[PDB]
């Protein structure tokens, strides 16, 4: 076809200069996404202390179609 | 020459319509005995006390089975791994009660199919071929050894070998999932990858070659008429096939070497099925699938279920119901 | 004794690590084979003696 | 644990190091 | 485009994959998902 | 780079080691370096086991496979398999580890520095695969070595402290074997025993006198066979039967190793004499037999008459008969009635399990061992959750028996494949068609058609 | 446990049994050095 | 070439590292969204509100146990659009309600359409017959029947397969216990096609490799092939004689052989799809009525078919309460079917 | 049962003997190329 061979690209000093910075910056950005707790709130995933209230015996299961969003909200308020 | 040298010449003759050979000399009688016993038992055998609890299970068509429910039933748990030939029994009546036909079938069958594998090596030598077709066959053969011999050995009984029938096979699968969590075993997973991949590459190879047949036939006649038995020229264009597939994915994701391509076709399902066989042969000794039951715990210590735990709930259903009269003590240890 | 043992064993460990690298590299090197052959023989001798020393001293720290 | 990871790092590198040492030296690889 | 030899790039990338995968196995035994 | 490419050797990189077939010096290197890895693992693995080892927990709860091997030889253990001294464990690991540096040295030297071929340099050490006399002579040397190896076992057993004897009267203990079994009717008798249930061929050997006598026989046989092979060349019927080539000798050895792997799998799975349950954990049959014993004890303590208690099926809940009439445990464990074990034999009389003894003579230590073995059955998951497949996480256990059986079934299996691969390749190469069919001398084209 | 005098070499001992696997991996580094010729 | 359309066509069909084509405008974003939806969900997204389950690396799951799980049964067959009436543009809520499930299922469905168009498009440009595309209809019939038809016949998407390794296993066991799917003759033809396909794959690759002509000197035989060479690299004649004498029959026609390799697994997967359409409606092959009547009347009549139904009834009773949380099943201990002891 | 046992033992010995003597009878030579 046309494109520069991968062989060339990944043995070239310029490749390693660019990616010795971009690879670790992305990795660290990935790490912070979790370490700040940011992941939990974007996706709405419970932390280990947020699955159940202290005395709750049942799961906060969605049972309503059109107000399920509001149910989660209610279920979330009492934790 | 002498009578013996003539015999040897015949046995090993490359000219018999079906090759006989030295492996064949063991294969022919064992496979005939297994076949004949199997057919007669499948049609007519009385019920077999598989679990040695005087609870005879009906396998045969005359005793109320159809093709789907029918089976030759494993020999009695009271026998275990004891050798139970016809002459060890007081009568055929007793032999049938205790599942003697099963041992006769599976022993002659295993010897015969092992010789079937040897015979494949043998003929290829007689014909000046490279010798490894027999190695490809070792994969299904190993799988047959896994369910008819190794598993019984590990568990202490032929009553736990796979039953020689359709519904019987399913019973074996289900009890196996309960006792070993086979689905969560990576060798079984490699087996699935092996057979799903085998199917896939089959559909692929079939389709790539077919799509590439050279125009040799009329718009009305089958394209199969475009290929003649023994012709020296290759009947399809592999460069066109590669041109297609290399573009479907990317160039280097595609084969242009027929030899390495056919190697991959041999290796992928054969290796995956080896792992399947080895899955069953190692769960034979109770090294089981991954257990992540109650693996996720919350801050307090509440168990947070995963899909592994729902698997556990289904396995439990199988466990407590299987062989519903055979257990007296709380743990099922074989 | 206990300090003596531990250095002797640390020294075996360190010598070992230099043998592990040095012996293959030496053996497959084009030029330097005069100086190499001698040291290999020397390192080998030091390594053996050090095994005996740790072996004997074991009985004083154990 | 830091001791373990360091040990496995030094042992881990010994292999490729040799190869590299021979490659730089145009050795009999 | 030839400076760093492909065998080193492969040995290094290959060691990274081992390390990150080794870490994932360690985490099976520690923290969330460890059953403890 | 003398034939270290595909062009020169005609073997691709992934078949690289086939390049060594006629390079005796480099090949000796491969072999010595390899034995170094073996001896290395043995020594380092031992040390790792010893570092992790808590003497008061059973070996079998600790993931140990090598310490149990050392202990069975009588090192480091006392009555009941109690660890009295870990230093022999230590000695065994260190000496293997040091020794492996020596082998590794030799291996690396011959592989990389010494003469690639040995024939120019020496005729004693040089060899041609097709020299039937040299081949039987090397073979003969190793037979003598192997023989001495068997006699070292004997030496340990009779003259250097004895062996761990799970059957020792009064309880398991180390014991000197003074009267080994020499009668060929017994020793060779084992070889003619059926491999099926209640028989078990050689796996059945149930006393150290037989084990010692067997090794006396084997050491002698092997030295004798070694002398024989140094002094002789193969008879013509042997010459006409075999392929005579490096690749073919490999294939025969591959077949014998696969077979041995399989035997080893059954040995560790069933046998509790040379794999004492004190070290290795209970066998599957043993653990199953322990459960019925445990509930028989419990229930009878509660007032049950265990002999006349009819189970739901009509068979006895606790006791029943084997197909030959012997009294045996009931429920599923009926299959395991061939099991024999030192915590159980005291209850067995001439007719099988004795109801008089069961009612009166069950000692606390028997209850204890049965409870122990019931709850260490060799069942667990690949991630080492002990228990049935539906068990919750809590117990970190897979029996050493399952690890040793499973690993060796896999190894024996692939070795069998290896055997078929190399046997078939050796046959084809000897006849000259291992690279494919000659387009101008295609055998099938010269044969009559089938129909 | 290791005798106390050796405790220092404990973490080293924890990593040694893995060394054989590293020899298999090394063959592949080496073959890559020589282009898999 | 002329107008903008033809210029665009030029650009789409350029011979590059990854072909694009017109099918690529469909294929690439839908394949990428389906896959990144899967990796995103399995990495970060819970199933707590829909199933009462953890299902992500974030929560402690591993590769075998993570999933993007189906929405709650109360969602019915809702499309569950981000901007639909359930989530109302709230991304977090959407994730919590099962939005990634339909996201992955629908993008995956359009991606699969795109892939098969890519197969028709490439074959047309290379000038080959489009058999590969036709073969791919089998994966399509499986995806559509199992991921769409099935849950559409049932009460809601909740009962579709969830996208995960362990989740799919659960799906298997549910089909055994509830539908007795192993008994179903359409699943059996599926098995025959898959195992027969795998057999045909192993056996064809091994046969070629063991009747190769010697076209080189190398003991490694891969180099003794040339893509442009006129001749067969292996002997059909010897292969035919070998199988005829071994098995009793052999292929003689290479075009037949390959067509058959397409036919067997493709037909297999199509048959399984038909059975799964049946199961969408609980139209099972569950029972043999004649066995039930005999077994009801004769308590000494037993077969493997009766034995497996006791297993199924164990599976239903024991897995349903946690597997179907919206039913609020409470099954007191005394009602659970169990054999002796266990 | 005894005559059955003896008949089968004889059967099996016969076929086993054929297999053993069979492969002892110059098998490597029974191929189409180098003999
Ligand atoms: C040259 C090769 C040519 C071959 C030609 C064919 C010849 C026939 C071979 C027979 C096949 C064996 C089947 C039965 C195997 C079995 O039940 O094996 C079990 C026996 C062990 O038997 C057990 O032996 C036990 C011995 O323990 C007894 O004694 C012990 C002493 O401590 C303990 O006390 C213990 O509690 C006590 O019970 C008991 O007797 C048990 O009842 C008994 O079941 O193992 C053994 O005999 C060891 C040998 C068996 C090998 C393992 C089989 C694997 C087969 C290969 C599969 C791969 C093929 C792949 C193809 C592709
Ligand atoms: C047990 C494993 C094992 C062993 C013992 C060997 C041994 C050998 N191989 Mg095979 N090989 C193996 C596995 C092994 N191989 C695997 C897994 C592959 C596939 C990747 C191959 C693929 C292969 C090819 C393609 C070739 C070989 C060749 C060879 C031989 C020559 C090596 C050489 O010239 O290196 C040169 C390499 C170096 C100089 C780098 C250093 C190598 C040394 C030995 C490393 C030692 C490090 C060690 C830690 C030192 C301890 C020292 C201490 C005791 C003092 C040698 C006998 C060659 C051949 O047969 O020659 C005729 C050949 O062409 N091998
Ligand atoms: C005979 C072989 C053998 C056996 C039976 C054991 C058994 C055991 N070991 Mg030892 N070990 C071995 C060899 C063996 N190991 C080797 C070669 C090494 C060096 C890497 C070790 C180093 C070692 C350490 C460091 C530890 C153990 C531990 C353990 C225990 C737990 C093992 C476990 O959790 O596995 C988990 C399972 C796996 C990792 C899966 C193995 C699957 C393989 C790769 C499948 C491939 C099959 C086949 C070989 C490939 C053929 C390919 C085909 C295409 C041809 C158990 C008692 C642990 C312990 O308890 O010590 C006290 C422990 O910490 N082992
Ligand atoms: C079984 C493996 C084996 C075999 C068949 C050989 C054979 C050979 N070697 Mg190699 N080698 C080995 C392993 C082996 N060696 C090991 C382990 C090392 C490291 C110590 C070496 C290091 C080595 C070097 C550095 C050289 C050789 C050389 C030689 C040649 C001459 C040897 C001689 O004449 O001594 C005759 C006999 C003696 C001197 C007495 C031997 C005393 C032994 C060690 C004691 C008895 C051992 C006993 C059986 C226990 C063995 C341990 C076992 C349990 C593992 C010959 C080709 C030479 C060479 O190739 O020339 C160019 C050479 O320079 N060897
Ligand atoms: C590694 C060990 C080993 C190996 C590889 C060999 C290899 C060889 N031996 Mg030597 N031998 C050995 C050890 C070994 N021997 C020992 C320890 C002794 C002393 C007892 C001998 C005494 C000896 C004699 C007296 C003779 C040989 C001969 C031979 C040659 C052909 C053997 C043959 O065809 O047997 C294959 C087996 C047969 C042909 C017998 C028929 C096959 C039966 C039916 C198989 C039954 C086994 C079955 C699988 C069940 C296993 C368990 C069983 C006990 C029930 C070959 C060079 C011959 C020769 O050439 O001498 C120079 C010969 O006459 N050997
Ligand atoms: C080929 C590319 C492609 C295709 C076929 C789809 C298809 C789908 N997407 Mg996906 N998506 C894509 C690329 C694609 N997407 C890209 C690149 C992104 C990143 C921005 C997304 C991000 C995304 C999200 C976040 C969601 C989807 C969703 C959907 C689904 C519903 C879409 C819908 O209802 O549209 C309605 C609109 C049309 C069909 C366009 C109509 C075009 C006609 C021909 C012209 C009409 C124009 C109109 C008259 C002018 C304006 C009107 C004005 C007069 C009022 C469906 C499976 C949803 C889903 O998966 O829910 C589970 C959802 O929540 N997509
Ligand atoms: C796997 C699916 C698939 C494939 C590979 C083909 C392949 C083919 N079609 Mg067939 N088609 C299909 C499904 C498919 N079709 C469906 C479901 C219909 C509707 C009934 C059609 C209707 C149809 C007609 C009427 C014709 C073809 C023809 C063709 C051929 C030329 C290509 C073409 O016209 O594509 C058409 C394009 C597509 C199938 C892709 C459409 C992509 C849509 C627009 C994305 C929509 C996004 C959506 C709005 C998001 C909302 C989701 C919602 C749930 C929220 C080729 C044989 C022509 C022919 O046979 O030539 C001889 C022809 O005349 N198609
Ligand atoms: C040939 C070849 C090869 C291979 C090789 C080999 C196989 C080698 C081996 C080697 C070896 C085999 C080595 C070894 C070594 C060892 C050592 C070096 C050791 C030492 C030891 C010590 C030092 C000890 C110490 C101690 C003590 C004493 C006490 C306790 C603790 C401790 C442990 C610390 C390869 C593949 C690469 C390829 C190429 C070619
Ligand atoms: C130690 C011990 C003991 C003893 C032992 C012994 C005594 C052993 C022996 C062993 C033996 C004594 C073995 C043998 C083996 C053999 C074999 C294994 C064989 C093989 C063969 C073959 C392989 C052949 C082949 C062929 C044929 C068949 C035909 C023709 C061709 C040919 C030649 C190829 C006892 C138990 C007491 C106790 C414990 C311990
Ligand atoms: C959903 C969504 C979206 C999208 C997103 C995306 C598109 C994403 C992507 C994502 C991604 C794209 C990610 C990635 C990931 C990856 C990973 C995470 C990987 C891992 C890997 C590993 C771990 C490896 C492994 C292995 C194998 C595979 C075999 C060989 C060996 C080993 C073991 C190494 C949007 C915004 C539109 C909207 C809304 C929704
Ligand atoms: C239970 C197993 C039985 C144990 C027996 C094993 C011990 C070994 C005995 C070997 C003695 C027989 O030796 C072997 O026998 C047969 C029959 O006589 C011979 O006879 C054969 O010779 C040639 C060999 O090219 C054949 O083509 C010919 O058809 C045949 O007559 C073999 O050439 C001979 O080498
Ligand atoms: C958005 C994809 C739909 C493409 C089909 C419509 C083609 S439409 C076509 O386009 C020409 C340029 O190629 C114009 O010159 C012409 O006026 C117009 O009729
Ligand atoms: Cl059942
Ligand atoms: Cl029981
Ligand atoms: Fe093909
Ligand atoms: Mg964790
Ligand atoms: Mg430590």
């Amino acid at each position: 076809t046309g494109e520069r061979p991968f062989s060339d690209i990944i043995t070239s000093v310029r490749y390693w200069v660019i990616h010795s910075i971009t690879i670790p910056a992305l990795f660290i950005a990935g790490w912070l996404f979790v370490s700040t707790g940011l992941a939990y709130d974007v996706f709405g995933t419970p932390r280990p202390d947020s699955y159940y209230a202290q005395e709750q015996r049942s799961i906060p299961l969605v049972t309503d179609r059109f107000e399920a969003k509001q149910q989660v909200e209610t279920f979330l308020e009492q934790l | 020459a002498n009578l013996w040298e003539r015999f040897c010449n015949w046995v090993t003759s490359t000219d018999n319509r079906l090759y006989v050979g030295w492996f064949g000399v063991i294969m022919i009688p064992t496979l005939l005995a297994a076949t004949i016993c199997f057919v007669i038992a499948f049609i007519a055998a009385p019920p077999v006390d598989i679990d040695g609890i005087r609870e005879p299970v009906s396998g045969s068509l005359l005793y109320g089975n159809n093709i789907i429910t029918g089976a030759v039933v494993p020999s009695s748990n009271a026998i275990g791994l004891h050798f139970y030939p016809i002459w060890e029994a007081a009568s055929l009546d007793e032999w049938l009660y205790n599942g003697g036909p099963y041992q006769l079938i599976i022993f002659h069958f295993l010897l015969g199919a092992s010789c079937y594998m040897g015979r494949q090596w043998e003929l290829s030598y007689r014909l000046g071929m490279r010798p490894w077709i027999c190695v490809a066959y070792s994969a299904p053969l190993a799988s047959a050894f896994a369910v008819f011999l190794i598993y019984p050995i590990g568990q202490g009984s032929f009553s736990d070998g796979m039953p020689l029938g359709i519904s019987g096979t399913f019973n074996f699968m289900i009890v196996f999932q309960a006792e070993h969590n086979i689905l969560m075993h990576p060798f079984h997973q490699l087996g699935v990858a092996g057979v799903f991949g085998g199917a896939l590459f089959c559909a692929m190879h079939g389709s790539l070659v077919t799509s590439s047949l050279i125009r040799e036939t009329t718009e009305t006649e089958s394209a199969n008429y475009g290929y003649k038995f023994g012709q020296e020229e290759e009947t399809y264009n592999i460069v066109a096939a590669h041109g297609y597939f290399g573009r479907l994915i990317f160039q280097y994701a595609s084969f242009n070497n027929s030899r390495s391509l056919h190697f991959f076709l041999a290796a992928w399902p054969v290796v995956g099925v080896w792992f399947t066989a080895l899955g069953i042969s190692t769960m034979a000794f109770n090294l089981n699938g991954f257990n992540f039951n109650h693996s996720v715990i919350d801050a307090k210590g509440n168990v947070i279920n995963t899909w592994a735990d729902i698997i556990n709930r289904a396995n439990l259903g199988m466990e407590v119901m299987h062989e519903r009269n055979a257990h007296n003590f709380p743990l099922d240890l074989a | 004794m206990t300090i003596l043992f531990q250095l002797a064993l640390a020294a075996l460990v360190i010598l070992s690590f230099v043998m592990v690298i040095g012996v293959p590299v030496a053996y497959a090197s084009p030029q330097d084979w005069d100086r190499s052959k001698q040291l290999i023989f020397l390192g080998s001798g030091l390594w053996i003696a050090l095994v005996l020393v740790v072996g004997v001293l074991n009985f004083f720290v154990v | 644990v830091i001791a373990q990871l360091t040990m496995i790092a030094m042992i881990g590198i010994a292999g490729p190091m040799i190869i590299f040492l021979l490659a730089v030296r145009r050795g009999n690889l | 485009g030839g400076r760093i030899p492909l065998w080193i790039v492969a040995t290094v990338a290959g060691m990274g994959v081992i390390v990150i995968v080794g870490l994932f196995f360690y985490g099976a035994y520690a923290g969330l998902g460890s059953s403890l | 780079a003398t034939n270290r490419d595909q062009e020169s050797s005609g073997f691709a990189w992934w078949a690289g080691n086939a390049r060594l077939i006629n390079l005796s010096g480099k090949l000796l290197g491969a072999h010595v370096a390899h034995a170094g890895l073996i001896v290395f693992w043995a020594g380092a693995m031992t040390l790792f086991e010893l570092a992790h080892f808590i003497p008061e927990k059973p070996m079998y709860e600790q993931g140990l496979i090598l310490i149990p091997h050392i202990a069975t030889l009588g090192w480091g253990v006392g009555p009941g398999g109690e660890v009295v001294d870990t230093f022999p464990f230590f000695v065994v690991g260190v000496v293997h580890l040091i020794s492996s540096a020596v082998l590794g040295f030799g291996g690396v030297y011959h592989a990389i520095r010494g003469p690639e071929t040995l024939e120019e340099y020496s005729s004693f050490f040089g060899y041609d695969w097709k020299d039937k006399n040299k081949m039987t002579t090397i073979l003969g040397f190793h037979l003598i070595v192997l023989g001495i190896g068997a006699l070292l076992l004997v030496a340990k057993a009779m003259f250097f402290g004895g062996l761990y004897d799970t059957w020792a009267p009064g309880g398991g203990d180390v014991r000197v074997i003074t009267n080994p079994t020499l009668d060929p009717r017994v020793i060779f008798g084992y070889l003619l025993k059926s491999p099926f249930g209640g028989e078990g061929w050689i796996v059945s050997v149930n006393n150290l006198e037989d084990v010692v006598g067997g090794h006396i026989w084997i050491g002698l046989i092997c030295i004798a066979g070694g002398i024989w092979h140094i002094l002789t060349t193969p008879f013509g019927w042997a010459r006409r039967a075999f392929i005579w080539s490096g690749e073919a000798y490999l294939s025969y050895s591959l077949g014998a190793l696969s077979m041995m792997g399989f035997i080893a799998t059954c040995f560790v799975w069933f046998n509790n004499t040379v794999y004492p349950s004190e070290f290795y954990g209970p066998t599957g049959p043993e653990a199953s037999q322990a459960q019925a014993m445990t509930f028989l004890i419990r229930d009878q303590k509660l007032g049950a008459n265990v002999g006349s208690a009819q189970g739901p099926t009509g068979l006895g809940k606790y006791l029943m008969r084997s197909p030959t009439g012997e009294i045996i445990f009931g429920g599923e464990t009926m299959r395991f009635w061939d099991f024999r074990g030192p915590w159980l034999e005291p209850l067995r009389g001439p007719n099988g399990l004795d109801l008089n003894k069961i009612k009166n003579d069950i000692q606390p230590w028997q209850e204890r061992r049965a409870a122990e073995y019931m709850t260490h059955a060799p069942l667990g998951s690949l991630n080492s959750v002990g228990g049935v497949a539906t068990e919750i996480n809590s117990v970190n256990f897979v029996s050493p028996r399952s690890w040793l059986a499973t690993s060796h079934f896999v190894l024996a299996f692939f070795f069998l494949v290896g055997h078929l691969w190399h046997a078939g390749r050796a046959r084809a190469a000897a006849a000259g068609f291992e690279k494919g069919i000659d387009r101008e001398s295609e055998p099938v084209l010269s044969m009559p058609s089938l129909d | 446990k290791l005798p106390e005098a050796y405790a220092i070499f404990d973490p080293l001992v924890d990593v040694l049994p893995v060394i054989p696997v590293l020899f298999l991996a090394l063959a592949f580094v080496w073959q890559a050095a020589v282009g898999f010729r | 070439e002329r107008g903008w359309f033809d210029i665009l066509d030029d650009w789409l069909k350029r011979d590059r590292f990854v072909f694009v084509g017109w099918s690529g405008i469909l294929l690439f974003p839908c394949a990428y969204l389906a896959l990144g939806g899967w990796l995103t969900g399995t990495t970060f997204v819970t199933s707590w509100y829909t199933h009462g389950l953890a299902s992500s690396y974030l929560e402690g799951c591993n590769f075998l146990t993570v999933a993007v799980s189906t929405p709650a049964n109360s969602m019915g067959h809702s499309l569950l659009l981000l901007w639909g009436p359930e989530a109302q543009g709230d991304f977090t809520r959407w994730c919590q309600l099962g939005g990634l499930w339909t996201f992955i299922a629908l993008h995956g469905a359009f991606g699969l359409i795109g892939f098969m168009l890519r197969q028709f498009e490439i074959a047309r440009l290379v000038g080959v017959r489009p058999y590969n595309a036709i073969a791919f209809s089998a994966p399509i019939a499986v995806f559509v029947s199992v991921f769409l038809i099935y849950p559409l016949g049932q009460s809601s998407w909740f009962f579709a397969p969830s996208f995960g390794v362990a989740a799919i296993f659960r799906f298997l066991l549910f089909f055994q216990g509830f539908h007795n799917w192993t008994l179903n003759p359409f699943h059996m033809m599926g098995v025959a096609g898959v195992l027969g396909g795998a057999l045909l794959c192993a056996i064809h690759g091994a046969t070629v490799e063991n009747t190769l002509f010697q076209d080189g000197e190398g003991a490694s035989t891969f180099r003794a092939f040339n893509p442009t060479q006129a001749e067969e690299t292996y002997s059909m004649v010897t292969a035919n004689r070998f199988w005829s004498q071994i098995f009793g029959i052999a292929f003689s026609n290479k075009r037949w052989l390959h067509f058959f390799m397409l036919f067997v697994p493709v037909t297999g997967l199509w048959m399984s799809a038909i059975g799964v359409v049946g199961l969408a409606l609980n139209l099972r092959s569950y029972d043999f009525i004649s066995q039930e009547i005999r077994a009801a009347e004769d308590p000494e009549f037993e077969t493997f078919y009766t034995k497996n139904l006791l297993l199924n009834e164990g599976i239903r009773a024991w897995m349903a309460p946690q597997d179907q949380p919206h039913e609020n099943f409470v099954f007191p201990e005394e009602v659970l079917p169990r054999g002796n002891a266990l | 049962m005894e005559t059955l046992k003896i008949t089968v033992y004889i059967v099996v010995t016969f076929f086993v003997l054929l297999f053993v003597f069979g492969f002892l009878s110059g098998d490597p030579a029974r191929n189409p190329k180098r003999k």
